[PDB]
């Protein structure tokens, strides 16, 4: 896989691929790698599909219970921490999970990286999965805080494309999300095959590839 | 996280800790603060296996903060370091030991003395004028052995610390993305924002 | 002394019967079910004017589609609510759907008789559980410490219950609107309450399919009280 | 986790028009040593079921006791123990299958392969297999160990599919089973000449044959075989 | 079943009192008087042994004054056997604290721990409370010299001077009269013995009917010394203060 | 050393139509190079208009199906005979699989039925409980043989409209039940030819609003 | 284990053990809580039957649960320590698992939950303690004051008193405390708290303790002389 | 008197008063009737409401496809016991691939209720149950008392005024036993039986509750307009 997420002036972008592999065999062309925990909280998925689905869907139960007890939405910081504490119970038992908890709360937009080791990091930009290195290349050179919603959505989309092209275990399609203070907004499923040719022509990139 | 240094000068303790966090072959973060304030005049830096470090640090922090509230009193750096050591010595024979090395820099308000304690994951405690964990000492101790005096000012301590970091940056194969430096003295804990 | 799970010669559990007496001392709570929604209303009954009345939380959200009102030893309700909320969300985790109001109520009532020598005594609080689901629509249940629950079209619990229940007997019909039900709860609460009913010592709430469970603002209820006064003065 | 010590080899079986047949040799091997020659590996349960077991003999004897106890337990507070509420082959099998899967799930298996052969209340033939892993399957012919490799091919020439069952008589089925047992004696290094055979018919009931022997064997042609290629004398 | 025979030791009266705690305090009021007096340069612990015999071996006897560690001691009033159970627990708690923090346990922390144990027997378990009242005399570097008391309820309070056991009403009045803040150890020793001499139910106060102890910084330079007085030393201080 | 797992072979295939769904699977059960049974049912009617097949290790597959069937029974008892929707069954199965995250059911599981809008639905699960709704899915031994064929012949992948030369795709027209069954049979006939563990017979379970229907077809027995 | 049901219902629907626990609270020394516009003050009575007391080391009546929340009480002293300890542990547990300090409402809800649990658990008796919990939520300047009691019910108060002769001081507060205009400053809030205790206390010497809690973890305890100045000013205005 | 404080105490005449008081709770409960032929078994139950705004408390519970019961007394105790039966029926199916015999189901309920009558701390069950079912030996009807006593019968009734229905069935014994292959006529006989226990009130559409099981009939419950046919 390839997943990414980054904060900017108008919230946080979240982009993921949709490929699933079982060895060298492509088992799934279209796997959802984003979980909708609540209207203001998203969770990316990388690593073991089962672990990512179970524990993040269990996080949503616990984030929902928070709202009922307190009459108030859970913070991104607190949600990420609940998840990291779960990972810490099954410490060394063999779980494989790498996720970014993206959302908007009272402190503004929030982004936390969490993995199976229990690591929990706050940051402006993250990328996980086998193709994260390719995505970081595009992100680091083109990222600004002063990005427009339109340009930011494209950057995340273009970054996944870069990874999907080079990484054999990344591809299928791109799922985009934009998190605002009114909640997250889905920005569609984009087939990489079609997107690649489109970007090639419009941008002029991928000159080495023939089409 | 791999790199943590400590130096005790005349009237303060200085802790320097790297900023890098690596996942697989990628550096995820270059601004990570590998430290927790245990009490107003006690700071603990840490380094070891992923996850265990922060958990252990926060667990210790919670215990010391609990003590502070219960007794309305700040434990001495020595007392804190002994508590931390016992927790690690307890840990090493557990089913799953916490793989964490720490430096505890504190200013004892009773004795009016800075104090630096070095504790590894086995629960091996030593009080030192300067210390380090992992490979950090291999590069830096020769400089510290040469330049260190006990009557050094905080500014001289920072200059000697810069020299240590420069040597690390020259001879270490790993890029640790610089260090966050913090000073512990009679007035409490503060961060040097330009280093 | 005597066992906690002892039967009386009449065939009733002493402790369950005594807990019902504690519920009669509680503040009044009323529920009315219609085809446009279910309305829940309670008497707050502050013991002093210095007590900030808005901190009195006798109407509570269990899920988006289920609400709950309480009467009696209200401290006992907290663990029941906690269990209800857990059950409601846990079912959503296991089955990716809303839980039936009856199934939720049954889950709460399973706690009731878990007492002996488990907890040391029955709960000293009754609950009006109101909600909506796709199968049976708008529902109102009365959950007792006996472990028994009855479904109701309308129900009153607490100190003014038998007086209110007789009033609900006459007033309820199957074609009630939500607005009519709101005024009806306010009317009956005002009748059985010791102090004069206003927006500060009484609270309204409802559950609809569209908007889910909502506790009414004091400004919103105040208007419904003013609307009630005028329509009673109209004849 | 263990290893089997004293073992029993193939159990073979098949369906026919009015019932089922099952057979198994009387040997308890101790590795390559043919240690115990008087072992019964077919165990009847009532007058409508026969359980044939291969694998570890100590685990067989354990199962044998579970079944013996199962009969005792079924008779408790049961006026219809010898009639409507008697033990059925399907009940006995599912019980064993439950036990076998539970034991493998605790990583402490009963090191066996079992075939439950019988006739149900309604006259239907029952024939199902279960092993140390809790794996179950049913077929017109079933065999364990070497029988799976050598006997099944022979028995499937008689009953290749479900529609061949009504066309197969008990005389033909028994003949096929007895021939299969001879072939296993020729070719299985952990087999014996002596065996037991059981027939469960919906009309004639349970017939249990002991002390059978493999006969009509072909060995004479061995005298003409000399050397391993070029030798003439 | 068994319910029939349960006394229910941990219940409130209609007046909101704990029956067993009140009755335990009644037991303690018949025990030998123990007095603690805190001075600027030390603490005194004095206590009266109950109607002794001439054949009691006094020099190897200990019923009133016990050592918890090098810095802290206690005077007992009530059931001696009950007190020893608690004393051994307190000794262990002090050593646990020392092992953990590498510092001697602060007096209040030890007192709170024992008082919390007593409290537990009044709220759960269905067992009778400990029929014991302590006077804690101790020193640490935070608050210096400290006197505390605890009773079967688990409630503890700090004092300048305090008595437990028999005739505490009379004893507390006498202490309140003659006590002053700038007082010294030698003066406090005299006050403690004079108070016992007036409150005692015995005909006269003698050395064989007393246990005595001091906690002094009267140890060579900045450190603290515990002195459990020997029979001959109690006899000498009785002559010195002019009681015998 | 005792190996608690095994491979019983087999192959399964689920396809979601517009107002129907099919769940097919071969009837051959094997170990190594031996045939255990030529007809051992692998796809089951679990009630509430749902069909399931747990392919891989038969003992774990039988256990899972048995447990879900039981889960449906208790869902009726506990929630007033309410019908278990396909999406609710899927989530329930995820939790059944993850109960053994550290000693997994070694099976690839598929279920089929109709969603609450009456449209066809297929759900796919990995051994440890990751599930996802899909239109088309083959599982088991010959899954890699069949899926590419279904991408081409169901979703019209790499197929464009003549004359345009790659500019316009082939439009995604819906398939009938009769059209789907043809693709299923050709999938298994092709798989039988090139995979040794596939053969003997093919059993298909079709789900519509009217109920669950079965169809059986012979396959090569070599 | 000892499982005996001590808190049980009576024929008239009362739990006597819980009601007798309230009688223990009635016996306890008076405690009062008053919230101003930008502060909360906690006043506490000290019974002067106990002199020769060491006031340095004697357990103070007001206890810090965290740096921003305090807890005072009336009733059994030993029982109050158990609640305070549990509360302090929960406060650190919340910071550790959620990365925010507790709200005053949450801490109150926890302490109240503990008290309730001890009214329907086998082998245990109810806490003979009512508490006043006060403070300011993190990054909030609105004052918070809550009360709990042995039954486990809790509620928020503009001003409240508990303990012996609390009926009298509540009477005073009800007529003297205006909701539309609460004590605007610290002085006015402390003055009103001292005035209320002077209705009951006896002597205004070492019998009154005052603790002022301001926003952003600003908690201080007034000394004897500072309080004595309030006592002096109140009575000099009263002589008229 | 002095011997009714708990279940662990015999009286001087050898009586268990707590068990007898639990038996009293059944008599207070609403009437329910059970009867069977050789092909089918029928439950008929008069449901009780709290008032006119309230629903009518459900009396019949399904245990398996071939077994179920009706209750009279403490409803929560019926939920506990029916849940136990559901599990036992289910254990028999999963382990032995065998439908649980109705007689054996009675033996299990007997033994579960008995343990509560001999031990300190617990209490007897405060409910009576009528279990119907169809197994390998045909149709069955059982009566369960919380004393532990379980009895196999052709027909019976429990609850308030149940003596009237029981006398009717005792007269009709020879008639209704012969009603084979006719479910509607067997229910009619049950509805006519429960009618002998009514006073003041009569059988309405939301008052009546009927259940049936038989040869080719899974245990199904009829409520609402489904029983208007039989009114
Ligand atoms: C990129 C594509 C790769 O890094 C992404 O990271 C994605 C993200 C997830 C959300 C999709 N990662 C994967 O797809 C992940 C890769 C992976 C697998 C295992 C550990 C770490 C990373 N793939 C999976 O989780 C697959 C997804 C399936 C197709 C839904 N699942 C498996 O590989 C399973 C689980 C592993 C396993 C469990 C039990 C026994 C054996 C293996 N494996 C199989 O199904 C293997 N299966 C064995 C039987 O024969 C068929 C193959
Ligand atoms: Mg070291």
């Amino acid at each position: 896989t390839t997943t990414l997420a980054f904060k900017f002036q108008h919230g946080v972008i979240v982009a993921v691929d949709s490929r699933a592999t079982a060895g060298s065999y492509i088992s799934s062309l279209r796997m959802n790698k984003v979980i909708e925990i609540n209207p203001y909280l998203l969770g990316t998925m990388s690593g073991c599909a089962a672990d990512c689905q179970y524990w993040e869907r269990l996080l949503a139960k616990e984030c929902r219970l928070y709202y009922l007890r307190n009459g108030e939405r859970i913070s991104v910081s607190a949600a990420s921490k609940l998840l990291s504490n779960m990972m810490l119970q099954y410490r060394g038992m063999g779980l494989s999970m790498g996720s970014m908890i993206c959302g908007w709360d009272k402190k503004g937009p929030g982004l936390y990286y969490v993995d199976d080791n229990g690591t929990r990091l706050s940051g402006q930009m993250f990328s996980t999965g086998s193709g994260n290195t390719y995505a970081y290349g595009v992100l680091d050179s083109n990222y600004k805080w002063d990005l427009s919603v339109e340009d930011a959505l494209y950057l995340g989309k273009r970054s996944i494309l870069a990874a999907a092209h080079r990484d054999a275990y990344s591809g299928g399609s791109v799922n985009l999300y934009h998190v605002t203070e009114d909640g997250w907004i889905y920005h569609g499923n984009h087939d990489v095959g079609e997107l690649f040719w489109k970007v090639k022509e419009e941008e002029g990139s991928f000159n080495n590839v023939i089409g | 996280m791999d790199i943590i240094l400590g130096i005790r000068v005349q009237d303060s303790v200085i802790l320097a800790s790297s900023k890098a966090v690596t996942r697989g072959i990628s550096v995820l973060k270059d601004s990570d603060d590998k430290t927790r304030q245990l009490s107003p005049h006690t700071l603990m830096s840490f380094a070891g296996e992923a996850g265990d470090t922060v958990q252990f640090a926060e667990y210790i922090q919670a215990n010391i903060q609990l003590y502070s509230i219960r007794e309305d009193y700040e434990l001495s750096p020595q007392a804190v370091s002994s508590f931390v050591r016992q927790e690690l010595a307890k840990s090493i024979r557990s089913r799953r030991p916490y793989q964490v090395n720490v430096l505890i820099g504190g200013y004892d308000k009773k004795k009016n003395k800075p104090e630096l304690y070095q504790i590894d994951y086995l629960g091996t405690k030593v009080e030192l004028p300067y210390g380090a964990h992992g490979y950090s000492g291999f590069y830096t101790f020769s400089l510290l052995d040469h330049h260190y005096r006990p009557d050094m000012t905080t500014e001289e301590g920072l200059d000697l610390l810069k020299l240590c970091v420069q040597e690390l940056e020259k001879r270490m194969p790993m890029d640790f993305k610089g260090v966050i430096v913090k000073i512990v003295d009679k007035d409490g804990i503060r961060q040097v924002d330009d280093f | 002394d005597r066992g906690v799970s002892t039967f009386s010669p009449e065939g009733r559990l002493f402790q369950v019967e005594y807990s019902l007496e504690a519920i009669k001392l509680g503040s009044t709570a009323i529920g009315i079910a219609t085809k446009e929604g279910v309305v829940l209303g309670v008497e707050k009954r502050a013991t002093s004017p210095l007590l900030e009345s808005d901190s009195i939380e006798k109407i509570v959200e269990i899920d988006r589609h289920i609400g709950c009102a309480m009467s009696g030893l209200t401290a006992d309700a907290r663990s029941m609510i906690e269990h209800a909320r857990t059950a409601a969300v846990t079912h959503n985790l296991y089955y990716d759907e809303d839980i039936n109001v009856e199934s939720l109520t049954q889950s709460v009532c399973d706690l009731a008789l878990r007492f002996g020598e488990l907890m040391s005594r029955p709960f000293g609080v009754a609950l009006l559980i109101a909600g909506h689901d796709a199968d049976d629509g708008y529902q109102l249940f009365h959950a007792e410490p006996s472990g028994t629950f009855y479904r109701y079209n309308a129900k009153a619990i607490g100190s003014g219950s038998e007086g209110a229940q007789a009033e609900l007997l006459n007033e309820w019909h199957s074609s009630l609107t939500l607005k009519e039900a709101e005024l009806l709860v306010l009317k009956i609460l005002k009748q059985v309450m010791e102090e004069k009913l206003d927006e500060n010592n009484a609270q309204l709430s409802c559950i609809t399919k569209q908007d889910g469970f909502k506790i009414y603002d004091n400004e919103k209820t105040a208007e419904l009280i003013k609307e009630l006064k005028e329509k009673e003065a109209a004849e | 986790t263990q290893q089997p010590i004293v073992t029993g080899t193939s159990v073979i079986s098949m369906k026919y028009d009015n019932g089922v047949i099952i057979a198994a040799d009387n040997l308890g091997s101790y590795g390559s040593l043919l240690r115990f020659n008087g072992v019964e590996r077919l165990i009847p349960v009532g007058d409508n079921t026969v359980v044939g077991i291969s694998g570890d003999i100590s685990d067989m004897q354990h199962i044998e006791r579970l079944l013996k106890d199962l009969v005792t337990e079924n008779a408790y507070d049961n006026p219809l123990a010898d009639a409507e509420e008697a033990l059925e082959p399907s009940y006995i099998f599912e019980y064993l299958a439950t036990v076998m899967y539970q034991r493998r799930s605790k990583m402490n298996p009963l090191w066996n392969a079992i075939i439950v052969a019988g006739v149900q209340s309604n006259g239907d033939q029952f024939l199902r297999y279960v092993n140390l892993l809790g794996v179950t399957y049913s077929s017109p012919t079933l065999a364990t160990g070497f029988g799976a490799h050598m006997a099944n091919p022979l028995l499937r020439k008689v009953v290749d599919r479900e529609s061949d069952i009504p066309k197969t008589t008990v005389q033909v089925a028994e003949e096929a089973i007895v021939n299969a047992m001879r072939v296993l004696y020729y070719r299985d290094a952990r087999s014996s000449r002596n065996f037991s055979l059981a027939i469960i018919d919906k009309n004639t009931g349970l017939t249990f044959k002991k002390n059978l022997q493999v006969e009509n064997m072909k060995w004479d042609f061995a005298k003409d075989i000399k050397g391993y290629g070029t030798q003439k004398i | 079943g068994s319910r029939r025979y349960d006394s229910r030791t941990t219940i409130f009266s209609p007046e909101g009192r704990l029956y067993q705690v009140e009755y335990a305090l009644e037991s303690i009021s018949h025990a030998g008087t123990a007095i603690g007096i805190m001075a600027s340069d030390g603490i005194v612990l004095a206590a009266e042994r109950k109607v002794t015999s001439t054949l009691l071996e006094q020099d190897t006897s200990t019923e009133k004054l016990y050592k918890l560690n090098d810095k802290i001691a206690v005077a007992v009033a009530g059931l001696t056997a009950d007190a020893e159970i608690l004393i051994n627990t307190a000794r262990i708690h002090a050593q646990n604290y020392l092992k953990t923090y590498n510092e001697d346990i602060p007096v209040e922390i030890l007192v709170r721990r024992l008082s919390d144990i007593k409290q537990g027997y009044t709220q759960h378990g269905g067992l009778r409370p400990f029929g014991v009242s302590f006077i804690y005399a101790g020193y640490d570097d935070r608050y210096g010299y400290q006197l505390y008391t605890s009773n079967p309820s688990g409630n503890y309070t700090g004092w300048k001077a305090i008595s437990v056991g028999a005739n505490t009403s009379a004893a507390q009045t006498l202490l309140q009269m003659d006590y002053k803040d700038d007082m010294k150890v030698d003066d406090a020793i005299e006050l403690a013995l004079k108070t016992l001499s007036k409150t005692t139910d015995s005909s006269a106060l003698t050395y064989d009917r007393l246990e005595f102890a001091t906690i002094r910084k009267g140890a060579n330079d900045g450190e603290v010394y515990q002195k459990i007085f020997k029979p001959q030393e109690i006899k000498d201080i009785l002559v010195k203060t002019g009681i015998t | 050393q005792f190996n608690p797992y095994g491979d019983n072979g087999g192959t399964i295939l689920g396809i979601a139509g517009e107002d129907f769904a099919v769940l097919a699977g071969d009837t051959r059960n094997i170990t190594d190079y031996s045939i255990n049974s030529r007809y051992e049912p692998k796809v089951f009617d679990c009630g509430d208009n749902i069909v399931m097949s747990a392919n891989g290790f038969a003992a774990d597959g039988d256990a899972l199906v048995k447990r879900f069937k039981n889960s449906v029974k208790w869902y009726h008892f506990d929630h007033n005979d309410k019908k278990l929707s396909i999406n609710s069954a899927a989530r329930n199965i995820q939790h059944l699989l993850y109960s053994r995250r550290f000693f997994p059911y070694y099976v690839y599981n598929i279920i089929a039925g109709l969603d609450e809008d009456g449209k066809g639905a297929v759900y796919s699960f990995d051994p440890v409980g990751s599930y996802q709704r899909e239109q088309c899915r083959a599982g088991g031994a010959a899954a890699s043989l069949i899926m590419p064929f279904l991408d081409n012949q169901v979703n019209f992948k790499n197929q464009y409209e003549p004359g345009t030369n790659g500019k316009v795709k082939k439009p995604l027209k819906y398939l009938s039940v009769e059209e789907v069954i043809k693709l299923v049979r050709d999938s298994f006939t092709s798989a039988t030819e090139r995979h040794i563990q596939v053969g003997d017979g093919l059993e298909i379970l079709i789900v519509t609003k009217d109920g669950v229907r079965k169809e059986f077809y012979e396959l090569k027995r070599d | 284990g000892y499982d005996r049901a001590l808190s049980i219902f009576s024929p008239d629907g009362h739990i006597f053990q819980v009601e007798y626990a309230l009688e223990a609270v009635k016996r306890g020394t008076c405690a009062v809580g008053v919230k101003g516009k930008n502060c909360v003050v906690l006043g506490c009575e000290r019974r002067s039957t106990l002199k020769l007391q060491d006031t340095r080391i004697t357990p103070s009546k007001v206890s810090k649960i965290d740096s921003h929340v305090v807890l005072s009480f009336s009733g059994l002293n030993a029982d109050s320590r158990i609640l305070i300890e549990k509360a302090r542990v929960e406060a650190q547990s919340h910071r550790l698992t959620l990365e925010d300090p507790v709200t005053v409402e949450y801490l109150t809800r926890y302490v109240a939950g503990v008290q309730q649990r001890y009214t329907q658990s086998g082998g245990v008796r109810p806490f003979g303690v009512s508490t006043l919990i006060a403070g300011f939520d993190p990054r909030d300047d609105e004052p918070k004051l809550y009360q709990t009691e042995p039954s486990g019910i809790y509620s928020s108060w503009s001003a409240q008193t508990i303990g012996r002769n609390s009926k009298t001081v509540r009477e005073f507060l009800e007529k003297n405390y205006d909701r539309k205009e609460p004590p605007a400053t610290v002085e006015e809030c402390v003055k009103l708290t001292v005035r209320s205790l002077l209705e009951v206390v006896q002597t205004g010497a070492k019998n009154i303790e005052i603790t002022v809690v301001k926003p952003d973890s600003d908690i201080v305890a007034l000394s004897s002389e500072e309080i004595n100045q309030y006592v002096t000013q109140i009575e000099q205005e009263k002589q008229e | 008197n002095n011997y009714d404080g708990d279940t662990v105490t015999f009286s001087p005449t050898g009586r268990l008063f707590q068990v007898e008081y639990a038996l009293e709770a059944i008599k207070q409960g609403s009437v329910t009737v059970g009867l069977r032929s050789n092909t089918h078994a029928v439950l008929v139950a008069l449901k009780r409401n709290a008032d006119e705004l309230s629903s009518y408390q459900k009396k019949i519970i399904k245990c398996d496809e071939h077994m179920g019961l009706s209750l009279a007394g403490l409803a929560p105790d019926a939920r506990v016991l029916s849940n136990y039966l559901r599990q036992q029926c289910n254990y028999s199916s999963l382990v032995f691939n065998r439908k649980l015999a109705v007689e054996r189901a009675g033996h299990l309920l007997c033994d579960k209720a008995q343990k509560n009558t001999q031990s300190y701390g617990g209490r007897p069950y405060g409910v009576g149950l009528l279990i119907i079912g169809y197994d390998k030996s045909g149709a069955h009807l059982l009566e369960f008392q919380p004393s532990g006593n379980v009895t196999e019968l052709y027909g019976t009734a429990i609850g308030a005024r149940s003596q009237g229905a029981k006398t009717y069935l005792e007269r009709t014994l020879d008639t209704f036993i012969k009603i084979d292959g006719n479910p509607d006529e067997l229910i009619k006989a049950g509805v006519e039986a429960i009618s002998q226990s009514l006073r003041d009130e009569s059988l309405t559409v939301d008052n009546l509750s009927i259940a049936i099981v038989g040869k080719d009939t899974p245990f199904t419950i009829y409520d609402g307009e489904a029983v208007a046919k039989y009114i």
